[PDB]
DNA sequence: AAAA
DNA sequence: TTTTTTTTTTTTTTTTTTTTTTTTTT
């Protein structure tokens, strides 16, 4: 509204971004009932289908605008390829700040790394999560996008993840009172936000501790260098950070 | 300002003057606009063109804004440190002008101006002539 | 920065 | 008759201009 109003002109990276938009990515417009499009910007509802240049051009200027400050609302869909994008909005029984420790971040990276062992295999863990400062507590929200297996194979571990009871009691290691139900049923079906964009009436999200671990097909059970936002995001199979595993 | 307007809005506004000697200005009525009941799709006589004045003041500015971006576009793009210079002096002078056209002044000077672009000669004595049209309440 |  | 209303009497002026005018040279 009348902060909006102010980054469109007092900086110039949203300037920098209006230039981009309106002369490369407008001929790239998409219908909002297809699925090909894979940009959905909220600042206006529409749907954008880049490639490759498209979009690590608007990712790149994505990093920038953040630090910097201002409010964006791009969004990306969920398509067909991607990581392990499972929201997990944990309703906690107050607003009690729990520590993402490493040794509690192990017990969460390898319930989940035992999930994906019972599907498609031959592991970067960018655990963003909201600001706080609500009822509710925050939002978690590990990342895995280095893999491609967002099908309906993602669904069965959605129904594993959701009928886990391992994680249950992390959680309940942290004094969340909603171990489960954070992760949507459709939590690797919908469409997700590009880390740093803002939501609606509310701030965008922080990352904690982008760590990765490593898999091996033999043994399985084994920051400011790169842009974040392409690292976080799908799409980005051309990744410095992250590869497409 | 007036040309302009003339060019992106000739085809509902005729200007005549009448026997007393004073310009008129007639407007076509569409669906889907404040009117009263039963003159759609008619010529409709008004003193002062109340949607010309909104729509100078309402639907330019996106032309304006467009050339501002325009401008700023043509900043971006490396060419020589004249660039510098000439897109800086003219953009300046740019939005010093870009308010004026929201002044009430500027506004009846545009419109007395353009007075003169949308006259049509051989309006007036021309209406209702021949008898073989009725005005009715829907068309 | 003040005068045209 | 017829008596006077009509004709007259106002009523049509204001919107620019001016002002300012930031800039620009000093």
């Amino acid at each position: 509204t009348i902060q909006l109003t102010a980054q469109r002109k007092y900086l110039a990276e949203v300037q920098a971004l209006e230039t981009l938009l309106t002369r490369e990515l407008s001929v790239f417009l998409t219908e909002p009932g297809s699925k090909k499009t894979n940009i959905i910007n909220r600042i206006t509802g529409k749907t954008y289908a880049l490639p490759s240049t498209e979009l690590l051009r608007l990712y790149e200027h994505l990093e920038q605008c953040r630090k910097q400050g201002a409010l964006m609302y791009f969004l990306e869909r969920q398509g067909t390829y991607s990581g392990l994008m499972l929201d997990y909005d944990l309703k906690l029984n107050t607003n009690a700040v729990p520590p993402l420790e490493p040794p509690a971040l192990s017990r969460l990276c390898h319930r989940i790394f035992v999930h994906i062992k019972n599907s498609s295999v031959l592991i970067h863990f960018f655990f963003t999560l909201k600001p706080e400062v609500v009822q509710g507590k925050y939002g978690f929200h590990v990342l895995i996008p280095g893999l491609k297996l967002a099908a309906s194979t993602k669904k069965s571990i959605i129904g594993s993840l959701q009928h886990d009871a391992t994680v249950q009691k992390i959680l309940h290691e942290q004094g969340v009172t909603n171990p489960e139900s954070c992760l949507d049923p459709h939590s690797a079906s919908v469409p997700s936000l590009l880390y740093g964009s803002s939501k609606l009436n509310h701030k965008p999200y922080q990352l904690k501790t982008g760590f990765e671990l490593v898999f091996d097909s033999s043994d399985p059970d084994y920051l400011e260098s790169y842009n974040l936002v392409s690292e976080l995001s799908l799409t980005n199979e051309q990744g410095s950070l992250v590869r497409p595993v | 300002i007036a040309k302009v307007i003339y060019a992106m809005m000739g085809n509902k506004f005729v200007v005549d003057v009448d026997s007393n000697g004073k310009y008129v200005w007639f407007e076509f009525v569409l669906p889907g606009q404040p009117m009263n009941q039963g003159e759609i799709w008619k010529w409709r006589k008004e003193v002062n063109p109340d949607e010309l004045h909104i729509y100078i003041s309402e639907n330019f500015s996106r032309v304006m804004d467009r050339i501002t971006e325009h401008i700023k576009y043509h900043l971006s793009q490396p060419h020589e440190s004249n660039i510098l210079n000439y897109y800086k002096k003219l953009l300046k002078a740019f939005e010093r002008s870009k308010s004026k056209i929201f002044n009430d002044s500027f506004k009846k000077g545009v419109i007395r101006q353009a007075e003169f672009l949308f006259r049509q000669r051989s309006f007036i004595q021309t209406l209702d002539t021949n008898p073989h049209l009725l005005g009715v309440g829907n068309g």
